[PDB]
C-alpha cells in the first residue's frame, strides 16, 4: 500500500512523533477512515468547493507563452483562481469539515509568512468554528497585515514569545495545545509534511488539481495524456496533488521544481532533494536539509512558502523510484518566471509558482512544440508585489 | 538475559529509597563535552540512581524550554553524537547511564554502530522521545543481546490497554510523561494504576521542584527524573548540589 | 427600442460629445453591430471567459450570513473569484477583443483608484496589444502599488501633467488620444456611464452576471425567480449587469445601493439619484450631483469606486420608471458590511460591494424567511485591507 | 437673415480678415462687473465679433490657457445667470457669440436662455459639446430669433458629414483640428460653405493669421489674448494689425 499501515510511502515517512502525540494521530487516522466510508461527507465538500472556492479551476491554454517560448504548449490548472487566491484552501476545508464530522469545536494551525493562517482562518469561518493561529512573535511583528487579514476573518493569532519566536517555536506550541485540547481541538497542518496520517489527508483533499486536469486536458486537447507535469515543492502538498491522479500513467513525466536560493552550491537555498538526504524531522522519515550529524540546516528563499528543509515523505518516495524529477529554480530564475507571466499572459503568480513558470519555460524548449505540459499554477501573486517592486527598485538604483 | 539498569535501580527501591535520575544535556559546559567528566563525577558524588545525558538536536519536539536551551548551548561548542561517543569511551563510572537522543543524530550515525561502539561504557539505557512504539523495530533488534536498555515513555491519559501494550517486555525502568501538567488527584491515581501492572521501576518524569513534589510522586511511583532545575542552576551558577542530598537520602 | 437610434433610454442617455469625438463614437457602435451578428465573437468570448477568467462564477448561498440575519436567503453572485478580483475584466475583455476585431493595436484607458486600469491592462496583456493607461499625477503619487501592477502586466501609465492632475484631467488626455489615433486606438470606457454606445456595450458585456445567476438560481434552488437583486452603483456596470437579464420579470425587485459618504444630507457624498438631478456630463444625458447654476459637484466616499459625480443612463431610466429603487448607504454601514462579510462567511468583500452587502443585511430582514434575494459581490476587498486597517484603528484611538 | 451672418460677410467682401477673440466671462479682477470694460476695449480695436465664454467646471474642448481663465472666473462666482444679468447692461455694436458648454445651458433653460437675451449683443451661441445629433434641445428655441447656432466641423472627417453639418448654418462655421495637410481640407470646405468659415486654431503670430486667410475667412484668438490680459502684456498692438490686415 502507499501508505502503508505504518505510514511509509516506500522507505519514507511514518508517524515519529512522541507517545504523547501517538494518541491524537491514532484518532485522526480512525476518524479519516470513517469519513471515507461515508458518501455524505465527499458530497458536501464537493458542494462547497463549487459554492464557496470556486471549483472546478480551468485548464487555461497559455497560448501567449506557448508562442512565444516556441516550445511545448503550456497548459495551466489555474488555481490562483480559488477562493482565498491559493491550493491551500482545499486542505484546510477538507480538514476543517473532517473536523466537524470528529465533532470538534476548534480549529488550530501555525503559519510562518502567513499563507496557512488565512486560509485555515478561512475555513473556519465558513463552519463557524472557533480558530486560533500559532505564529513565531518575531514573524507577527513582520506580518502586521496578514494578522490583520487573520483576526478579520474571526480567528485569534497567538503570538509565540517562546525560543527564538519564530515558525519552529509556533509548531510546537500548536502541536502542545493539540494535545492538550484533543476532545475538541483539531490540528491542521498546512502541507503534505509531518506525522501519518497528515501527507496522506493533505494529498487527498489537494488530488482536486490533478483529478480536475486530467479530465479537462482530455475535454479540452482530444489526447489522452500530457507528455509532463510542473509543479513548485516546498512541503509538497500542490505538486503531490497534481501528480498523484497521474501516478500511474507512466508516459506522464513530473518535475517539482525546488527552491534553489541564491545558489544549488551556496549557503542560502532550500533544494532539499538535491543536497538532502534521507533524516528523521517533524514526525517523518524523509529528504532533507543536515548537516554531518544529523542538525536541520537553515533554508533559504526569496519566496518564504518555499523555504523549508525537508519535503513530503511521498515525494521523497517518488525521487526515490524515479518517478518525478526535482529540479533546483533559483532565485533570479524564479523572478524572471514572475514578470513574464505577468506581461505576456496578464497573470501575475505567486513568487512559489513562478519557480515553475520559470522551470516550465525551460521544459517546454526541450520538449518541443509537439509536446504538451501541464503547470499547476498553485497561486495568485498579488501577495508578492510589494516584495517584487522592492526588489526591483533596490537594484535599480545599485546597477 | 537481564539488562544491568533493571538491577541497579531495583536495588534502591528495595533499600527503601526513592530513585533520583538527574538530567543533563551533553557538551552544555563551559567547555563543551570536556565537561562532562566533571558534571558526571559530581552527580555520582552525590550518590544519584542513574545519569539521564543527552545529545542536542536541532529540532526537540519532547523537551521544556530549559532543556531546548540547554541543546542550542551544546550545540554551539559542536557537539554531536561521534563526539559523545568518544568522550563516554573515557568516562569511568559506577553510575549507569541512559542516553536521551531524538532519533535522527541517531539514525545519522547509525543504531547499530552506536550499540556497539558503547558497547564497553556506562551506557546502560536508551530514550528516544520520538521513536514511539510503532517504529521500535528500528533500534529494537540491534539492542537484543546487549546491556542497554530501550526506556518506553508512557502517556498516563492513555487507556490501561495501550499502556500495557507498551509495557510488554520492557527493561530498565518506564518512563512516565504526563500532557501539560483536581487535575493532580487524577495523576496520581494514573500514575499509581501503572505502578501496579508494571514489572520494573515507574519513574516520574513531571514538574519536581522541591522536596515535597518528589516525596508526593514516591506515594504513587518508584521515583523522579530531574532535568530542568538541574539543567537550569548548573548553567546560571545557582546552588543545586544540597537539592540533589536531600533528594538522594529520602527514605520511602 | 432601449435604447433607440439617438441613445436614450427614455429620457437619459445620448452622444452629447463635440464633433471631433463623434466619428469616434460612430465607428463604435458601426463595428458593435458587427460583433453581434457575427456568432463567432460570442464563441470565442464565451471561452476565453470560461478559461481564462474563471465563468461561470458561482452563486454562493451564504448560509452562515443567511442564519445570522434570520430573514431572507442571501446568495451571493462570486464575482470576487472572477481572475482580477472584480467584475470589470469582463468590459475590458470584451471591449478589447472587440478593438482586436476593428483591427485596432493599442488600448487605452483611464483611471483614478486604478482598477479600471488594472483591468484594462490585464485585457491587453491577454490579445498581445499596447496598453497605455493615463492617470492623474496626484493619483500616480498615491496609487504606487496599483501603477507597478499595470506596469508589471506591460501597460504604459501615463502621468498627466497638465490642469489640476486628477481623474478630471486623465479622462481628457484619454479622449484626445483616442481621437487623435482613431485608426489604431480603442477607448475602453470602464463603468456603463458615457456616450452611445458606451452604456449598451457595458451593460451587454456585464449581463453575463445577472445572465448566470438567473439559470444558476433554478439550478440550485428549483424555484422560478429571486425576490429581490442588490448591487451596489458607482457609474452602474456591475449593477445593470445583475439588473437587465431579469428586467422583464415583474416579480424581482432591483436595488442599488448609493455611496452616502457621511450622510446623504452632509456635504460629503455619493448619493446621485437621491440628491441629483438630470444633467449633461461625460457625454451623456443622466442624474448628476451639482449645483444651482449647473457645475458638477465632487463626490465623497469610503470606497473611491464609488464617487463618482453621475450615473449611468440606464439606472436613470430604471429610477425613473420605479422599475429599479436606489438607497444610500453611509461610509459607516458600509464599514461594518465589510468586516460581517469577512467573520460570518470567510470572504473579505470590496469596500464597493460592501455597500451592497449592507444594504441586503437590512432588506432580508424586511422580506422575511420566505423570500430570496441575489446580491453582486462585485470584487474582493484585499485592495481594500490596508485602507480598513488604519480606518479601524484611527476610529479607536479617538474613541 | 440673421445679424452674425451679415456682420461678418460684410468683413469678408471688404477684402479684411475676420477676427474673433476668444474671452472667458468673470475672468477680470472685478469679475463680471469688468465684463463691460473688456468688450469695450476690444471694440475700440475694431473686431469682427467676440466670443465669450461661460466657465464651467469640466470643459472638454477647452485648452490649458482657456481652462485656467475658466477656474479664475468661478472663483468670482460666475454662472450663466450671472452673465445673462450682466449683459443686460451691456451696450455694444460688436455682436456676441456666447460660448457654454451644455449643461450650464441645460439647467438655466434654453427657452429662458434665448428670451432673456434678445435685446443683448448676443448673436451666436457655441456649444462644444452639444453635437448635431441633439440639435434639437436647442434649433427649435432659435426659430424668430436674431441668435445663431455656430456649427463645429472637424477638417478630417469626410466631406459628406461636412456638408451635412453646414446645411442650413447661420453665423458662421468654426473649424476645429485633432500642418500642411489641414490646408487641403479647410479649403475644400471653404469650397461648399455658403456663409464664412473660421479657424480656432492656436495662432500665436501674425504669420499664423495669414496662414490660414489664404484657405478660410478668419480666425479666432483665445489663449494668446486671455493670457496676455491676465499676466499684464502688451496684447494691444497685436489686435490692430490682425484687423488692418488687407486679402
Amino acid at each position: 500500500q502507499e501508505p502503508n499501515k505504518d505510514g511509509f510511502y516506500g522507505k519514507f515517512g511514518g508517524r515519529f512523533v512522541p507517545e504523547t502525540l501517538m494518541t491524537a494521530v491514532l484518532e485522526l487516522e480512525k476518524a479519516y477512515r470513517e469519513s471515507q466510508a461515508d458518501p455524505s461527507f465527499q458530497e458536501e465538500l464537493n458542494q462547497l468547493l463549487r459554492q464557496y472556492v470556486g471549483r472546478e479551476t480551468p485548464l487555461y491554454y497559455a497560448k501567449n507563452l506557448t508562442q512565444h517560448i516556441g516550445g511545448a504548449k503550456i497548459y495551466l490548472k489555474r488555481e490562483d483562481l480559488n477562493h482565498t487566491g491559493a491550493h491551500k484552501i482545499n486542505n484546510a476545508l477538507g480538514q476543517v469539515w473532517l473536523a466537524k464530522r470528529m465533532g470538534k469545536k476548534k480549529i488550530i494551525a501555525e503559519t510562518g509568512a502567513g499563507q496557512h493562517g488565512v486560509a485555515t482562518a478561512t475555513a473556519a469561518a465558513l463552519f463557524n468554528m472557533e480558530c486560533t493561529i500559532y505564529m513565531g512573535e518575531e514573524d507577527v511583528k513582520r506580518q502586521a497585515l496578514n494578522v490583520f487579514r487573520m483576526e478579520l476573518l474571526g480567528a485569534k493569532v497567538e503570538a509565540v514569545t517562546d525560543g527564538s519566536r519564530v515558525l519552529k517555536d509556533a509548531v510546537n506550541a500548536a502541536l502542545r495545545s493539540w494535545v492538550a485540547n484533543i476532545d475538541d481541538t483539531h490540528y491542521i497542518l498546512g502541507s503534505a509534511l509531518g506525522p501519518h496520517p497528515f501527507p496522506e489527508i493533505v494529498r487527498d483533499f489537494q488530488s482536486v488539481i490533478g483529478r480536475e486536469a486530467k479530465q479537462q486536458y482530455r475535454d479540452l486537447t482530444g489526447r489522452d495524456l500530457p507528455d509532463a507535469l510542473v509543479a513548485c515543492v516546498g512541503g509538497g502538498s500542490n505538486a503531490i496533488g497534481l501528480f498523484h491522479p497521474f501516478v500511474e500513467d507512466e508516459s506522464v513525466a513530473m518535475y517539482g521544481t525546488e527552491a534553489a536560493g541564491l545558489g544549488v552550491d551556496t549557503e542560502h537555498h532550500a533544494a532539499t532533494l538535491t543536497k538532502g538526504r534521507p533524516g528523521v524531522l517533524h514526525g517523518s522519515l524523509m529528504d532533507v536539509l543536515q548537516d554531518a550529524h544529523g542538525q536541520i540546516l537553515e533554508a533559504f528563499s526569496i519566496s518564504a512558502g518555499l523555504d523549508y528543509p525537508g519535503i513530503g515523505p511521498e515525494h521523497s518516495h517518488y525521487h526515490d523510484i524515479k518517478r518525478a524529477s526535482y529540479v533546483p529554480v533559483t532565485d533570479e530564475e524564479a523572478l524572471e518566471g514572475f514578470q513574464l507571466l505577468s506581461r505576456v499572459e496578464g497573470i501575475i503568480p505567486a513568487l512559489e509558482s513562478s519557480h515553475a513558470i520559470a522551470f516550465a519555460v525551460k521544459l517546454a524548449k526541450e520538449l518541443g512544440p509537439e509536446k504538451s505540459m501541464i503547470v499547476c499554477l498553485s497561486g495568485r501573486g498579488d501577495k508578492d508585489v510589494v516584495q517584487v517592486k522592492d526588489r526591483l527598485e533596490a537594484d535599480a538604483a545599485k546597477k | 538475559m537481564p539488562k544491568t539498569l533493571t538491577e541497579k535501580l531495583n536495588a534502591i527501591k528495595a533499600a527503601g529509597k526513592g530513585i533520583f535520575v538527574p538530567y543533563i544535556m551533553a557538551g552544555d559546559h563551559e567547555k563543551g563535552l570536556d565537561g562532562l567528566a566533571e558534571t558526571i563525577h559530581f552527580l555520582e558524588d552525590l550518590g544519584v540512581s542513574a545519569i539521564e545525558v543527552g545529545i542536542p538536536f536541532s529540532d526537540p519536539v519532547a523537551d521544556g524550554p530549559v532543556i531546548e536551551e540547554a541543546g542550542l548551548r551544546s550545540l554551539a561548542h559542536g557537539t554531536s553524537t561521534q563526539a559523545l561517543v568518544e568522550t563516554l569511551k573515557t568516562i569511568e563510572t559506577e553510575i549507569p547511564l541512559v542516553i536521551m537522543t531524538y532519533f535522527n543524530p541517531l539514525f545519522q550515525y547509525g543504531v547499530e554502530n552506536f550499540v556497539k561502539d558503547l558497547a564497553d561504557t556506562a551506557v546502560k539505557g536508551l530514550i528516544i522521545p520520538d521513536l514511539p512504539h510503532e517504529h521500535a523495530n528500528f533500534v529494537e533488534p540491534f539492542l537484543a543481546n546487549t546491556d542497554i536498555a530501550l526506556i518506553p515513555l508512557v502517556s498516563l491519559t492513555t487507556g490501561i490497554e495501550r499502556q500495557k501494550e507498551l509495557i510488554e517486555g520492557a527493561e530498565g525502568f518506564i518512563y512516565a510523561v504526563a500532557i501539560n501538567g483536581n487535575y493532580r488527584a487524577d495523576l496520581d491515581k494514573h500514575l499509581a494504576q501503572l505502578h501496579q501492572v508494571a514489572d520494573i521501576p515507574v519513574l516520574t518524569g513531571f514538574g519536581v521542584s522541591s522536596q515535597a513534589d518528589l516525596e508526593r510522586f514516591n506515594a504513587v511511583s518508584d521515583g523522579v527524573i530531574v532535568g530542568s532545575k538541574i539543567v537550569k542552576a548548573l548553567h546560571q551558577g545557582e546552588p543545586i548540589q544540597d537539592f540533589i542530598r536531600q533528594a538522594v537520602a529520602y527514605q520511602k
